[PDB]
RNA sequence: ACAGGAUAACCGCUGAAAGCAUCUAAGCGGGAAACCUCUUCCAAGACCAGGCUUCUCACCCUCUAGGAGGGAUAAGGCCCCC
RNA sequence: AUGGUUUGGCACCUCGAUGUCGGCUCGUCGCAUCCUGGGGCUGGAGCAGGUCCCAAGGGUUGGGCUGUUCGCCCAUUAAAGCGGCACGCGAGCUGGGUUUAGAACGUCGUGAGACAGUUCGGUCUCUAUCCGCCGCGCGCGUCAGAAGCUUGAGGAAACCUGUC
RNA sequence: GGGGAUAAGCUCCGUGCGUCGAGAGGGAAACAGCCCAGAUCGCCGGCUAAGGCCCCUAAGCGUGUGCUAAGUGGAAAAGGAUGUGCAGUCGCGAAGACAACACUGGUCAAGUGA
């Protein structure tokens, strides 16, 4: 029959993804197949058999139109009147990380799946990051021509 | 900002120099040590951490009265951590330096943070001053009770229903200290500050005035 | 798919390249072979490459 | 798109350095700093002049690039010879004068009136009602002008107040 | 409340396409009880379940020695009591 | 052209039950802004307005008459906004009106009787299962067991105004 | 086609018109009546229909030539409007065209107007 991972099977690796002047979809979409397994021939939908991903530069990320002033992020708490909006400029310059983060997250399953993936996703404004201990591989976004 | 801890004492009358009266509320700032620097460096945030009371030293258990060793100071009741903005205001406090109730002036204009009284369990009219609906005209047992709750079907969040009320930090702004009284380590400050006799409050300088 | 992507080459452009070469091997073998030896899947990666033609986009 | 393709002079006597985009140019009067768009390069002519040089036809290019040569034609002019505005009032009772660095009025409001003097201008008045200001960047003295023409309504019925030359 | 930031209507500065002009398509400023901070309070079940410290920092038995189970303790806590 | 806030039209929904108006109590939302805030032209001299853009943070009174909504009036006020939400809210209250049985007047009917005509009187049931909401605990978790002091992602509250 | 205000998820007729009723499966997010297609049962085989191929989600961040700056795409009218692409005309013009400094003269320098 059809093969299936056992206990033992998943291994992962580390992958490390430069932000710089990179459009925020295309690096969104790239991360969550990396984080999704999708790459791996033994991927399997029950699993989570994907690889760690680790973004810097992320405050450098490039966002085309005008949707720096123009395209919101909405929250609300609950309570009447509790929706807070704010434009991916502020944003930006408060939290850089969320921004990529949310795109990232809203790109993979919703369902619990979804949920213990997100935790192998690590984001950081600065160029650098705590995780040289791993010895992530740098990963490139590349397209197979066809 | 300056800051002490200190207890609530009491209410009393006061007479100032156009012989018009003050009601002032007696706190006794007694004396306070500093056991603990917070800097950004360390901890992120520019704090300094006050020490009052008097206890037993049989009453500490272990972990604080290493704390304290730790900090070179004997064991007090209370702790308590002032934030400050930034690090130059921070270097004036060192450990085991004693602040006393003379860091206030007579006018200056405090904050005081204390822990209201227990109120129990109440209800919307006293919890939330809800007017009542009528004692007669026909009104059948609905002399108190809050009356209709208010599409989608639900109780919105923030209800203002029945509850426990009472036993919350509060601070009153813009008190104005009356007389600063160095022998007692008394502050007389004009106007009341919550909590009841005997509670701990803190006393700032007022953020505003 | 992602053992063909894992030899630069789309599933479609694959599978028609397959197709051509005269190959019939289906899809649950061919699984079964990216997932247990990829050698051989390599090797048919090739041969659909060789029978693909020069320009895909002709008419 | 015209008037960017004609190279502006630059004196034998100012210093012009060009780091890509970055240009920062070194004269008598003073020195400013001046970054071009990234769709025009610009090179320093070696005939004594600088190249404004458009490598696009299309609108975004076209369009910026004459306000690029005017941009750079302005900096070489308020870096040699500086900007000079010159100011003035009418009515009565209106007086002006100069109080150090500081611009003091008394337009007739209840309360003094100051104005602050930024870097990069100097105020002079030689009369209580006319008045100058002078600077070596010209949006800067424009700004400050509009500023000080600022401190009194327009009058239709009267004109009192200030207005410009 | 004071103060700061980004703004609305609006007032502007510097100017192209369009040799002039144009608060504008490049840019730069002012501008409100609205917005973000600022004031007060809750808040790490914030599952990214945080931080700074301080205290205890060890003793058995069983199955089979792989792991587990059981017992007795320290710092400390709770019950009973006022 | 908008809206389904007004009367409508359809009868898709319920007759083995979906309470009918006002009022009280408690809300929440919109801005098509009544006051307060920023503006502009004035057929704006100043005062004061006219009209218009932005602006929903807070506020927006007490009485007489009527069951009333509506409305008129009396005093004020900075102002006494317009609307949605089963024309919000009766397992929250009222029963004055409407809408059973008693009785009378006018009118219609030979008569029993009748009148989107009037008048007086006239039972408003329930121990909260689930969701929701306000409070309070128990268990477990946060990679040894504990204890002090805390950062705060994220939320909640507050925001009025006059006279001199 | 009639009635109604050619308004209704209004009502009434005709149709070798369809589907549902009595019809699963795939698509349209969900969706009796729309589109594809009529389920005898099993298969861890293959080709296709409608619809699709960045991720959710199987298959194209396909190839070539152009357009769009409005997130148009991803709701709507009378009407209003120096947006822009293409094509067609005409007016004026190196005898120097337009601008700049009603109609005329000098500088200037190619396009300038509907």
């Amino acid at each position: 029959p059809t093969y299936t991972p056992k206990a033992g099977d998943t291994t992962r690796s580390w992958y490390v993804i430069d932000a710089s002047d990179v459009v925020l979809g295309r690096l969104a979409s790239a991360a969550a197949t990396l984080l999704r397994g999708k790459h791996k021939p033994t991927f399997t939908p029950n699993v989570d058999g994907g690889d760690f991903v680790i973004v810097i530069n992320a405050d450098k990320i490039a966002v085309s139109g005008d949707k720096l002033t123009k395209k919101f992020a909405y929250r609300h708490s609950g309570y009447p009147g509790g929706l807070r909006k704010r434009t991916i400029g502020e944003l930006l310059e408060k939290h850089p990380t969320r921004v990529v983060e949310n795109a990232i997250i809203g790109m993979l399953p919703h369902n619990k799946l979804g949920r213990q993936i997100q935790k192998k996703l690590k984001v950081y404004a600065g160029p650098d990051h705590p995780h040289a201990a791993q010895q992530p591989i740098p990963f490139e976004i590349k397209q197979v021509a066809q | 900002r300056k800051g002490i801890l200190g207890t609530k004492l009491g209410m009393t009358q006061v007479f100032d120099e156009n012989n018009k009266v003050v009601p002032v509320t007696v706190v006794k700032a007694g004396p306070n040590v500093v056991t603990r620097i917070r800097t950004t460096e360390r901890d992120g945030y520019s704090a300094v951490q006050l020490a009052y009371g008097e206890i037993s030293p049989r009453k500490v258990i272990k972990p604080v009265a290493g704390q304290f060793a730790a900090a070179g100071v004997n064991p007090r009741r209370h702790v308590a951590e002032l934030r400050l903005d930034d690090e130059a205001a921070v270097a004036e406090y060192e450990v085991g330096q004693e602040l006393t109730a003379e860091i206030f002036s007579d006018g200056a204009y405090v904050d005081v943070t204390g822990t209201s009284k227990g109120k129990g369990f109440a209800g919307t009219m006293k919890r939330h001053g809800f007017r009542g609906q009528g004692a007669a005209h026909g009104a059948q047992a609905v002399h108190r009770r809050p009356g209709s709750i208010g599409t989608p079907g639900r109780v919105f969040k923030g209800t203002r229903m029945s509850g426990r009320m009472g036993n919350d930090r509060v601070t009153t702004q813009n008190l104005k200290v009356h007389k600063v009284d160095a022998e007692n380590g008394v502050l007389l400050i004009k106007g009341a500050i919550p909590g009841r006799n005997g509670g701990l409050v803190v006393v700032r300088s007022a953020i505003k005035r | 798919n992602a053992a063909a992507r894992a030899n630069d080459i789309t599933y479609n452009r694959l599978i028609q390249g397959l197709k051509a070469a005269g190959v019939e091997v289906d899809r649950k073998n061919l699984a079964e072979l990216a997932v247990s030896d990829p050698a051989a899947f390599t090797a048919l990666v090739d041969v659909a490459r060789a029978a693909l033609p020069e320009d895909v986009n002709a008419p | 798109s015209r008037i960017g393709k004609q190279p502006v002079p630059v004196p034998s006597g100012v210093d012009v350095t060009i780091n890509g985009q970055n240009l920062s140019v070194k004269g008598p009067k003073g020195t400013l700093t001046l970054d071009v768009a990234e769709p025009i390069s610009v090179s320093r002519a070696e005939d004594g002049a600088i190249v404004v040089t458009r490598p696009d036809d299309e609108r975004r290019s076209r369009s910026l690039h004459g306000l690029s040569r005017t941009l750079i034609a302005n900096l070489v002019t308020g870096v040699t010879e500086g900007y000079t505005q010159k100011m003035e009032i009418f009515g009565v009772g209106y007086r002006v004068q100069l109080k150090g660095q500081n611009l003091e009025f008394a337009l007739g409001y209840s309360h003094p009136v100051l104005i602050e003097a930024p870097e990069g201008i100097t105020f002079a008045v030689e009369s209580p009602t006319k008045f100058s200001v002078s600077g070596i960047d010209k949006q800067k003295v424009g700004q400050i002008s509009a500023v000080i023409r600022r401190l009194r309504r327009p009058d239709p019925y009267k004109g009192k107040g200030v207005r410009y030359e």
